């Protein structure tokens, strides 16, 4: 079987209200899509002042998947890239294929922002229209606590999740993976 | 490995609002730089990959009984092995392909020449005026609309330490820079310094044009979501593609003929310099290539009555036998031999598949166009000038000026009734008709809505109805309906140019009750379907983010059953309210899309709103593309021709 | 007994 | 279902889309009710051999046509006449198209074209016969599914219950046959009974008729593509054709007969190896010869063909022979030059061309 190569991996830890719920590792395919694992890596680190640390979860909608990434204002309306505000679509090479795929949300055509959602089931309408870069390596249940968090009519889960860290870990070597569903023990 | 430029310029961005001015300006530089060696490098080896490996010619196919399907097979092998020899060095040079593309928001600021606005600020911060003067001049000559900059320059310029010699232009290309010194130093009749600039001019004007001709071969350029729906096999695939990039290299001669100081390009530019020239060399007293650069000029236009007197008068005063000897120059021959070719090929594409073409150039001959377009154009060369007439007459027959000389319309077809026009409007631009289509027409349209569901364009109502999903009466109705509306409205404001297709859609609107609580906000801002509304200046910016192309807008509606939805003509400051018209069956709206109408709708309190919006062009160049398909699809659906299977 | 027959997809 | 077949008259009862026809089928499948789903089923193939039908002979108008010479100037610019020449053959082309029944209909999509061409619908037909009272067909159709795919578990029991039936031990036939193949059994049935003229006859007709197909083949694999990256003008033309190269490639082996379960290999070297045999029976070395130099063309590593050559060679003179008769068949050299210039440029594209941005699971 042939897979996508991934060459870099960031970790998040979250936290619901008061608990810490664990840690989740990423893995960004940086060969088939860089200038998307750049700017996702960029903002992880946190190299130019602003980034994703302190940032919170914003749409947990049930049984489709969890959105967050807007550190300017609360509701999903802000964030910014690296390379200004908004950059273009890069390549649709790889597509949702179940739980676990990491990919970047977007208001239209070229619109890249901050933004990403980590999808919970097979999604293939949105095939061709948002771009996919990355997988959910460990800590798919961490994934699933807080997909089942109780929400409102708005989808702004009433206790809050915060992204109370995130790093990067670096890969000596890459490695391909299964273009499949992950992890689910 | 060469930043990309957007990168650099948000960091200088960012530097600028903190207020660190070394860091702007090292951020700045690079970011110029940065973009001047990105495309040195595309121009490179684009060039070296076309001179390692040109193209092979066998034209000799044979059509050899019982032979003629493997030498097919052969001859496209040949012109494939070629054409992944090319593909295999281009891509070991050019390296990371990620780092030719940008935004065009970022192209649009570099248009512009942004980066010299902060410049020029950071250097006057820490004091190296120079350099500020430098980058003020080479701003304010990128806009000229700039008092601002003007007060600026004037105070740097008052200041000890800068002279008048320090404003150099870094930005504007050379051979334009050349063509306007010398055409200054003509008109202040100084001929002895006016040649030498001019023939550098021309020798820089050929060799940028070859430089713009090798950066025409970028991505195909599909119009929005329609890569997903793209089906074209691989010989259709190829030859739209080429037809693209053809009709930028034919573009590329309107784009070296323009300067920012100037609202339109100069025409005639190339014939220009040699009309120049030969006057300037007749002045000095260098006859020879007076008559040269006369012979040169006759072969672009060759019946020119001026050129032919002014060489006549110079073969009088040289003698036969010299004149007979000196031929045109071959730089011309040349550029004028490929130019004829490509644009045969490019108006056999407009005729055949659709794909329009706007000639560039003034000098092309008549027997490189087919005949259906040549009757076209006389037939659109005739209505213009009957149009001219007749309002010559209505005004011999006299704001008012404007609300008659190009309001009244003869609302061609039976039925269709002026129910309020312009000055019953309050404004320019306006009518309100009515008995458009019937009521049997707008159950059917209603029915088409209802059933494929909400924007649904005249195209994949084709399809859909092609499919089974949708009755094909209806998708044939919306064709001839859209149509029908687009002749009465070029016909009402009395146009002399064509009007083209833009966009169109059919979408309703439906009431949630549910959702209404403390819903005091308005459904819809007030906006200009032309450019952005500054409400707060009350002025307006046409901007590549807007659709500037836009000239006529037009609604239809099919039911009056609900209660709301009202549509309003407001001012500029976006609350006084002009005049309301009330929605209902067969009624019409038509406007100006300008800065002269803004308007907006209400919200809908309760039932179903459904009608069609248009908007159309004056521009030939940005028609919609869907519209040839369509035509294609509607003339092989009800016209059907059989080809004798037999 | 019987010959194995695919399940219907649609 | 093929016997009420004909691409000049095609009745106009039943022209629909392939993917209405193909979904009514099943949903009747998936209701119980197996009259009905035979009938639509049998419907969709009959739909889909008049695609391809129709897709052959529109090819065959524009491609192979004589060329126009242009003016001598566009001599002087290769570039140009190349793409004018394509544009020249596009619109042919899109003009030859409007004008046949089976293009005026909504097109399928490629997923269902890759399932009609991996002989999946037969598979439901043969339960369909079944339940109808149909066994020969049944049985038939088993066959003409398994011969494609052999590995399959499910086909195999159904075979071994359908041999195990009384009777049906002689329905065995391949629905989805071709001309070429039922020559090729003729001839070497003929050739084995000890006769000459009869085998020569039919392998002299049996070999154009496979060049016809093969080149039909190659033309239709050059299809569109889905859109997946924005590249530039040569990156992305050069994309497109490597796809459409990996379909070539894959071409000659389908085509090859399948004889007592296995395919047989050499197919056109074969038929060269009988051609020359019968000739030489005949003393007609006028004709042997050429053959000969064809098959050791083909496989340039057989002891036997070249001592057969010497044996020629050395007689030359006795039977009157010239060195004219000691080339290959033009028809030959031409399949030999296509599939050899398909591979190479297949090679030299996996490792310029394709990108590495995948790798193997471990
Ligand atoms: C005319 O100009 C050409 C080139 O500019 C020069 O070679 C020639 O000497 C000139 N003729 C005279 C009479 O000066
Ligand atoms: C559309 O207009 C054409 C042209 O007159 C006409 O033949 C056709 O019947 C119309 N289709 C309708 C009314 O559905
Ligand atoms: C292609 O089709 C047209 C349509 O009638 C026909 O006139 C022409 O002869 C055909 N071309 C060839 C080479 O048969
Ligand atoms: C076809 O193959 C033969 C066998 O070597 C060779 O002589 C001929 O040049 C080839 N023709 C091509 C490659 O066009
Ligand atoms: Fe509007």
């Amino acid at each position: 079987k042939k897979g996508p190569k991934v060459t870099v991996k960031v970790y998040f830890d979250l936290r619901i209200g008061d608990e810490d719920v664990g840690r989740v590792i990423f893995g960004l395919f940086g060969k088939t899509v860089p200038k998307t694992v750049d700017n996702f890596v960029a903002l992880a680190t946190g190299e130019k002042g602003f980034g994703y640390k302190n940032s919170k979860f914003h749409r947990v909608i049930k049984d489709f998947m969890i959105q967050g990434g807007d550190f300017t204002r609360g509701d999903g309306t802000g964030g910014k890239s690296i390379y200004g505000e908004r950059f273009p679509d890069e390549n649709f090479k790889l597509k949702h294929y179940g739980p676990g795929w990491v990919s970047m949300a977007n208001a239209g055509k070229d619109t890249n922002g901050s933004q990403f959602f980590i999808t919970t089931v097979k999604t293939a309408w949105l095939d061709g229209k948002h771009v996919v870069f990355g997988k959910v390596l460990e800590g798919m249940e961490v994934v699933r606590k807080v997909e089942s968090t109780k929400t409102d009519s708005r989808d702004k889960p009433l206790k809050d999740v915060i992204i109370a860290d995130c790093g990067k870990i670096e890969v000596e070597k890459p490695f391909a993976i299964a273009k499949e569903a992950a992890a689910e023990n | 490995g060469m930043v990309t430029p957007d990168l650099l310029f948000a960091e200088g961005t960012a530097a600028y609002a903190r207020g660190d001015w070394p860091g702007v300006v090292l951020s700045m530089e690079r970011a110029l730089r940065s973009r001047a060696a990105l495309r040195a490098l595309r121009l490179r080896c684009r060039t070296q990959c076309a001179a390692d490996f040109p193209w092979e010619l066998d034209p000799d196919w044979s059509p050899s009984p019982a032979q003629a399907s493997g030498a097919a097979a052969l001859r496209d092998l040949s012109f494939f092995g070629g054409l992944l020899r090319r593909a295999a060095c281009l891509r070991r040079c050019l390296g990371p392909p990620a780092a030719h593309s940008l935004s065009e928001e970022m192209e649009l600021e570099f248009r512009k020449r942004s980066p010299y606005n902060y410049l020029q600020v950071a250097y006057f911060k820490i004091n190296k005026l120079e350099k500020a003067v430098a980058a003020a001049h080479t701003f304010f000559v990128g806009n000229p609309e700039h008092m601002e900059m003007q007060q600026n320059l004037d105070y740097y310029q008052t200041m000890s330490g800068v002279k008048e010699a320090d404003f150099k232009d870094l930005e504007t290309q050379p051979h334009m820079q050349e063509f306007r010194l010398g055409v200054r130093l003509y008109s202040e009749e100084q001929p002895q310094e006016a040649v030498p600039h001019l023939e550098a001019a021309l020798q820089e004007y050929f060799v940028a044009y070859e430089e713009c001709r090798a950066l025409c071969e970028g991505p195909y350029d599909y119009d929005g979501y329609n890569y997903l729906e793209y089906n074209a096999d691989l010989f259709q695939a190829i030859t739209d593609h080429y037809i693209q990039v053809l009709n930028c290299k034919q573009n590329c001669v309107t784009e070296l003929a323009s300067h920012p100081s100037r609202e339109k390009p100069f025409e005639d530019f190339l014939p220009s310099h040699y009309n120049y020239l030969q006057f300037a060399y007749y002045n000095i007293g260098n006859y020879t290539q007076a008559v040269e650069c006369a012979k040169t000029y006759l072969l672009f236009f060759p019946n020119d009555e001026v050129m032919n007197q002014n060489l006549a008068y110079y073969a009088a005063m040289l003698g036969e036998e010299h004149t007979r000897s000196i031929g045109p120059r071959e730089s011309a021959k040349e550029y004028r031999q490929r130019s004829l070719l490509e644009k045969e090929l490019l108006f056999f594409a407009y005729d055949v598949f659709g794909i329009p073409f706007v000639d560039p150039d003034s000098w092309t001959p008549e027997e490189v166009i087919p005949k259906r377009l040549q009757e076209k154009q006389k037939s659109e060369r005739e209505t213009a000038v009957r149009i001219s007439q007749e309002i010559g007459n209505l005004m011999k027959e006299i704001l008012d000026v404007s609300r008659l000389t190009r309001e009244g319309g003869p609302l061609l077809y039976e039925g269709i009734s002026l129910t309020m026009n312009s000055k019953l409007l309050n404004g320019s631009q306006r009518v309100v008709m009515d008995g458009v289509i019937s009521d049997h027409e707008c159950q059917e349209l209603q029915r088409l809505t209802n059933v494929a569901a909400y924007g649904v364009t005249v195209f994949k109502a084709l399809k859909l109805g092609q499919e089974g999903k949708v009755p094909l009466q209806s998708a044939h109705l919306y064709y001839n309906v859209t149509e029908k509306v687009r002749r009465i409205m070029e016909s009402y404001f009395r146009l002399d140019t064509p009007l083209y297709f833009s966009y169109s859609h059919l979408v309703c609107r439906t009431a949630i009750e549910e959702v209404q609580a403390e819903r005091k906000d308005d459904s819809h801002p007030v906006h200009v379907d032309n450019c952005i509304l500054n409400a707060e200046t009350l002025v307006c910016v046409k901007e590549p983010p807007a659709y500037t192309f836009r000239d006529y807008s037009a609604i239809l509606y099919l039911n009056g059953d609900f209660d709301g939805g009202n549509f309003y003509f407001t001012e500029l400051d976006a609350k006084t309210v002009t005049a309301e018209v009330q929605p209902q069956c067969g009624r019409a709206v038509g406007f100006s899309s300008g800065t002269e109408n803004p308007h907006g709708v209400k919200a809908v309190t309760r039932g179903q709103r459904c009608a069609i919006a248009l908007w159309f062009t004056l521009d030939p160049r940005h028609s919609e593309r869907d519209r040839v398909q369509a035509d294609d699809l509607v003339k092989m659906l009800f016209s059907p021709e059989e080809m004798d299977l037999s | 007994p019987g010959p194995i027959g695919p399940p219907g997809p649609r | 279902q093929y016997e009420r077949y004909s691409f000049r008259s095609f009745p106009r009862d039943e022209l629909m889309p392939l993917e209405s026809a193909y979904r009514h089928a099943l949903d009747k499948y998936s209701g119980e009710h197996w009259a009905e789903s035979v009938g639509y089923l049998e419907i969709s193939l009959r739909l889909h051999r008049l695609l391809r039908d129709s897709e052959a002979f529109c090819h065959r108008n524009c491609s192979a046509a004589p060329q126009p010479e242009p003016a001598a100037g566009l001599a002087s610019y290769p570039e140009l006449r190349l793409f004018g020449g394509l544009l020249r053959r596009a619109h042919c082309l899109k003009r030859c198209k409007q004008g046949l029944p089976a293009f005026r209909q909504s097109q399928p999509s490629r997923e269902v074209l890759a399932d009609f061409q991996r002989r999946e619908p037969y598979k439901f037909l043969q339960f369909a016969y079944f339940k109808a009272n149909n066994l020969p067909k049944a049985i038939a159709a088993a066959h003409t599914f398994l011969l494609k795919h052999p590995d399959d578990e499910m086909m195999k029991r159904n075979m071994a219950y359908y041999k195990s039936l009384p009777g049906a031990e002689d329905y065995i036939k391949d629905l989805e046959t071709k001309s070429y193949e039922s020559l090729f059994i003729r001839a070497v049935r003929a050739y084995n009974g000890e006769n000459w003229r009869t085998s020569i006859t039919d392998m002299e007709l049996a070999l154009p008729d496979f060049f016809k197909a093969f080149y039909e083949c190659l033309a239709a694999c050059e299809g569109s593509r889905e859109i997946k990256d924005f590249k530039d003008f040569y990156l992305s033309i050069a994309d497109h054709y490597v796809e459409v190269l990996e379909c070539k490639i894959q071409c000659e082996e389908n085509l090859t007969p399948v004889i007592g379960g296995y395919p047989v290999e050499k197919f056109v070297a074969t038929m060269y190896h009988y051609l020359q045999f019968a000739y030489y029976k005949l003393n007609d070395l006028k004709n042997a010869a050429p053959c000969a130099v064809s098959y050791l063309l083909f496989d340039q590593n057989d002891k036997v063909m070249q001592q057969n050559l010497v044996y020629y060679q050395y007689h030359r003179d006795t039977w009157g022979l010239s060195d004219e008769h000691f080339q290959p068949r033009p028809e030959a050299v031409q399949f030999f030059n296509v599939t050899t210039l398909q591979k190479e440029l297949y090679d030299f594209a996996k490792e310029n061309i394709m990108d590495d941005d995948e790798g193997e699971v471990v």
